[PDB]
RNA sequence: GCUAAACCUAGCCCCAAACCCACUCCACCUUACUACCAGACAACCUUAGCCAAACCAUUUACCCAAAUAAAGUAUAGGCGAUAG
């Protein structure tokens, strides 16, 4: 129980793609690029995550503060839910001082 | 009417039947089979046409489609991969074998030239009249859809007209006359019916 | 008489009866309108029979005889009744120019929702009807929230759409990789 | 050898389950030992004309060769039939193709037994036939 | 506690595939032979009489 | 393979359409 | 007719006319003992006795005396594999008296004479079921189950 | 322990709610003083049965037709093949002015029609 | 060897992008889903509190329309907690 009987099927990687053959390229836009481009434009994704690294509270705030005028209602309310109890959480709670 | 399930899984017979049901109950889920889109222009083979087996039981044979799964993009060959069932079995007789055809994939069958009986890759091209047609890619001829009974099996070759039947003389004789009164009007004009009492006007909201 | 409500003797009992085809919709606009309206009620003669006799054979647990035929007549009864509505549609443009055969108009409900109202026929005007008066056409502020909140469920809703079919594109072409090329 | 999978190529879907239904859990031992008379076309019927698109061939064949069957049970025991003495078999033949497909070929149909042919050989264990079985109020009619 | 067993399975016929269908059984064998062949009463006397 | 063409500053000056309500305002002001 | 708007009516104004009925009635055998003048009819809800007196005298020619309906309720006790009530539709039954002492009895649109074909008939899969049936027979019980297809 | 998800009819509730509710039916009259209903004969719709003695057509049509094309009818068709011949004939004669639009066929007004066309007061 | 045990999809999550839906006929604010009669009834008004201050009583963060930086700075505050 809990154990499958059968060998699942075999993981077939193709590490030629285009997508692997090209990964890193460009990475040295700035130094090879006299600095017209940063490497931190690459960068794809969540308008409030693009160059920017924080912890979950400071995510929640920097979302908010972006897109927070275009999230929808249920979510909007959930992620000012979220901020509360991290405020909470992390100024009040915990091993340290 | 039809009511199929949302991911129903078609099978050898039509939906509807009484094997049918039984096969694929409505509250049963099987994993969906996937099928490669192939639009409905670019489907090439017809029941009646003669086609050829390229991998299977008996590859390189050639045998008449009597009927095809747009589905599953499934083609049967008459009499060709086909297995051993026995029909009408009893509790006392243990039944008489027949041969069944298995389906067959549209890759694992290819289309044969009429003039030379190989199998060959055809595409579509317009003739001169501007009737799309289906031409082979090596040495291009005219493959004509083959004839097939129609699916009530009507012959109009040998239709004779029934009590309840209008006679092509007066199905397509022309009787209408355009003018500017409605069915109603035009009625009363016929029957004679005489209403001189005015109707009153209703406010509508 | 009331033989009329069932098939020709000879042809009760019988497993099949042959039957011509059903009316086209092409083939109804050659005939005017005195003769559409006498073949509506020959249609309807002959679709009484098919009712009493599609019965009769649940209640005798037996087949029906040729069930294609009720489909040919409901096919036909269709048609009819588009030429007719389609003669008068055309009618009602050329002397009125309405689209639509009832009055009607797009009014707000009392949930905020845009309907298609349609009108109904008083014998007094609408400002002393005291039923009418009662029903509401017009959303007050507090209904706008969940204006939002229906339009954001509907957004999931094509949001999950559009992403699952996406997800089925890129998952078909592992298997059939001559589909890219 | 159990080849059902080119048995099918041999004998015809009539003549497959009087074939193997009866073996289908037990063992046979048969070989051909000697043929004494050659095999003679006796009789050649063809079907009519276009009976369901399709038109058959049978070709009738009388054998008279010494064949030699064993035959044993679910649990190897000796069940029918000696595999040391073979024994002068006399049967007929008939054989069938499909003439309308192509790739028709002929395969072995059924065998005609005649009225007048001998008794077979009888089986080595014993066997019973129990009467009509009686209920209280039925009585017995000899 | 309202849970049941799936039975639900229904005796059917087999003898026939279901009707108004374009697709019939195709058949490779007759089921018998078209003219039954009576051999001569006594043939086995003739297996020796090879003349 | 043969990698995209890099990515460059796009050249010329970048003049959004004011008539559109995703234009931050401060890309249409004597400042910008 | 069903499912239209039936124009109001003032005083004065003219008389209502259906050209084009929707109205279908199918005439069924009554499952309990009824009076010979008396027929059984099941007609839409929407349909009233006055409408179901000039549709018979109307389209059928059928003089009709007397005319009683009552709507049937459709049994909601039925449920699927959802656990999800299944209802039969409600449909309205209409009792006519024929009106000059003539007598209506439900003919049998059945008989089993003219069930029965006359003439042969010869399917060919049943013939190749029917054939092999008869020539096989069961097993001899003093053969013990050894195969008589051997002629050893 | 009331059914709130089945079909609300004239079968359920007490006697007053019972024999108020109805199953679609139209009205045909109205209730007067001392529970006596009056029926108005011309609320009854009168059936306009035409005479089927000597009718070619048949409920079915002959399999051996040809298979013609669909053409739906649309206002510009209906007006070409029908006020068009009398305008032409009109037009080339020089008689011809808006003011007689009337005599074309043309209704100003659907007032004072048995059969309006908008809204229509005629049932199917 | 019974009961069982195993499985890979259904679909979903987070982003990007782009501003979404609702008249086929009939019915639906009266007891919704009900063909068909004198109404006059009309909408708008600070959130609070939990919680933190180890009680609590002033007070205690809650996107308001540009990421970053100025800056947790100037300020505010039982000049406490904290806010900014
Ligand atoms: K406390
Ligand atoms: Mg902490
Ligand atoms: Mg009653
Ligand atoms: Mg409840
Ligand atoms: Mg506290
Ligand atoms: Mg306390």
């Amino acid at each position: 129980i809990g154990i499958r009987l059968t060998l699942p099927p075999p993981k077939v990687v193709d590490r030629w793609n285009e997508k692997r053959a090209m990964f890193g390229v460009y990475d040295n836009i700035g130094i090879l690029g006299n600095f017209e481009k940063h490497p931190k434009e690459l960068i794809r994704g969540p308008i409030w995550l693009r160059g920017w690294k924080g912890n979950e509270l400071q995510r929640c705030i920097r979302k908010r503060k972006m897109v927070g005028s275009r999230m929808f209602a249920d979510d909007l309310h959930n992620l000012n839910k979220r901020i509360r109890y991290l405020y909470k959480h992390f100024n009040r709670h915990g091993k340290f001082r | 009417k039809v009511t199929l399930p949302p991911h129903y899984r078609y099978g050898m017979s039509p939906p509807g039947s009484v094997a049918d049901k039984r096969k694929n109950p409505p509250w049963i889920r099987r994993r969906p089979v996937v099928v490669e889109p192939i639009s409905d222009e670019d489907w090439y083979l017809f029941c009646g046409d003669t086609v050829e087996i390229l991998e299977g039981k008996d590859a390189g044979k050639q045998g008449k489609v009597v009927q095809v799964i747009r589905q599953r993009n499934w083609v049967v060959v008459g009499g060709l991969n086909t297995h051993y069932r026995y029909i009408g079995k009893t509790m006392d007789y243990r039944g008489t074998m027949i041969p069944s055809e298995a389906p067959l994939l549209h890759r694992q069958v290819k289309l044969v030239d009429p003039m030379d009986r190989k199998p060959t890759e055809i595409e579509w091209r317009f003739t001169e009249a501007g009737e799309r047609v289906r031409v082979s890619t090596r040495s291009g001829r005219i493959i004509p859809k083959p004839e097939f009974p129609r699916a009530d099996g009507i012959v109009p070759e040998t239709w004779i007209d029934g009590p309840k039947d209008t006679s092509v003389e007066d199905a397509l004789e022309r009787t209408y006359v355009p003018c500017l009164k409605t069915l109603q009007e035009e009625v009363m004009e016929a029957m004679g019916i005489k209403e001189t009492r005015k109707y009153k006007k209703v406010y509508w909201y | 008489g009331l033989e009329e409500f069932f098939d020709d003797p000879k042809n009760w009992g019988q497993e099949k009866v042959k039957s011509g085809a059903a009316w086209t919709c092409q083939q109804l606009r050659n005939k005017s309108n005195e003769d559409l309206h006498k073949l509506w009620y020959v249609l309807l003669k002959e679709r009484n029979m098919l009712l009493t006799l599609e019965q009769e054979a649940k209640r005798q647990r037996l087949p029906m005889p040729s069930p294609e035929r009720l489909d040919k007549v409901v096919d036909s009864m269709d048609a009819l009744d588009k030429v007719v509505q389609e003669r008068e549609d055309a009618l009602r443009l050329l002397q009125t120019g309405q689209e639509r055969a009832r009055p009607g108009a797009w009014r707000r409900d009392i949930f905020g929702r845009i309907i298609w109202h349609k009108f109904k026929q008083w014998v007094i005007p609408w400002h002393l009807n005291k039923r009418y008066n009662r029903k509401r056409f017009f959303a007050l502020p507090y209904v706008d929230h969940f204006l939002r909140l229906e339009r954001e469920k509907r957004a999931r809703i094509k949001a999950r759409k559009e992403n699952l079919e996406r997800k089925k594109a890129k998952i078909l072409l592992k298997k059939f990789p001559h589909l890219a090329e | 050898n159990s080849d059902h999978d080119r048995l099918h190529t041999l004998v015809t879907e009539h003549c497959f389950p009087d074939m193997t239904w009866d073996i289908k859990y037990k063992t046979v031992r048969w070989s051909f030992v000697e043929s004494l008379e050659p095999s003679h076309v006796v009789q050649v019927r063809c079907s009519s004309m276009m009976n369901q698109g399709n038109v058959y061939g049978q070709i009738t064949v009388r054998m008279h060769t010494r064949q030699t069957l064993a035959i044993y049970d679910r649990f190897g025991r000796l069940m029918y039939g000696q595999e040391d003495v073979p024994k002068d078999v006399l049967e007929y033949v008939v054989f069938e193709k499909q003439l309308t497909n192509p790739y028709g070929s002929w395969r072995m149909h059924t065998k005609i037994v005649p009225p007048w042919a001998p008794p077979k050989q009888p089986i080595l264990k014993t066997v019973m036939i129990p009467g009509p079985q009686l209920k209280p109020e039925e009585e017995y009619e000899e | 506690t309202e849970k049941e067993f799936m039975q639900h399975a229904r005796k059917a016929g087999l003898v026939i595939p279901p009707e108004k269908s374009d697709r019939s059984i195709h058949l490779a064998c007759t089921a018998g032979i078209f003219d039954a062949y009576v051999p001569p009463e006594g043939d086995a006397r003739i297996s020796s009489l090879s003349k | 393979y043969r990698a995209r063409p890099p990515p460059r500053r796009r050249p010329g000056p970048r003049w959004p359409d004011p008539e559109d309500l995703l234009t931050p305002r401060w890309q249409l002001g004597p400042r910008y | 007719a069903r499912n239209v708007v039936y124009p109001l009516y003032r005083l004065g104004g003219p008389q209502l006319r259906v050209f084009r009925t929707n109205f279908f009635i199918q005439l069924v055998r009554p499952g309990v003992a009824q009076p010979e003048d008396t027929v059984q009819f099941r007609i839409p809800m929407e349909m009233t006795r006055v409408d179901l007196r000039n549709y018979l005298e109307g389209i059928y020619n059928v003089p009709v005396a007397a005319v009683r309906t009552r709507v049937q309720h459709g049994s909601n006790k039925r449920r699927d594999h959802r656990n999800v009530r299944i209802k039969k539709p409600d449909y309205k039954v209409a009792y006519v008296q024929l009106a000059h002492g003539q007598t209506f009895t439900f003919p049998d649109l059945f008989p089993e004479k003219d069930e029965s074909p006359e003439g042969s008939a010869a399917d060919d899969l049943y013939s190749m079921l029917e054939e092999e049936r008869q020539q096989r027979q069961s097993s001899d019980p003093r053969r013990g189950g050894v195969p008589s297809w051997f002629g050893l | 322990g009331a059914d709130r998800m089945s079909k609300w009819t004239s079968k359920r509730g007490p006697r007053s709610f019972r024999g108020r509710k109805g199953r679609g039916a139209k009205g045909i009259g109205f209730l007067t003083s001392g529970w006596r209903f009056v029926q108005i004969k011309e609320m009854v719709p009168e059936f306009v049965v035409p005479d089927l003695t000597g009718f070619k057509l048949k409920p079915y049509v002959s399999y051996l037709a040809p298979e013609s094309e669909e053409t739906p009818l649309t206002a510009a068709q209906l007006f070409s093949e029908a006020v068009a011949p009398a305008i032409e004939k009109d037009f080339k004669d020089g008689t011809f002015d808006p003011d007689n639009l009337e005599k074309y066929g043309f209704e100003p007004t659907q007032e004072g029609k048995l059969f309006q066309l908008y809204p229509r007061n005629f049932l199917r």
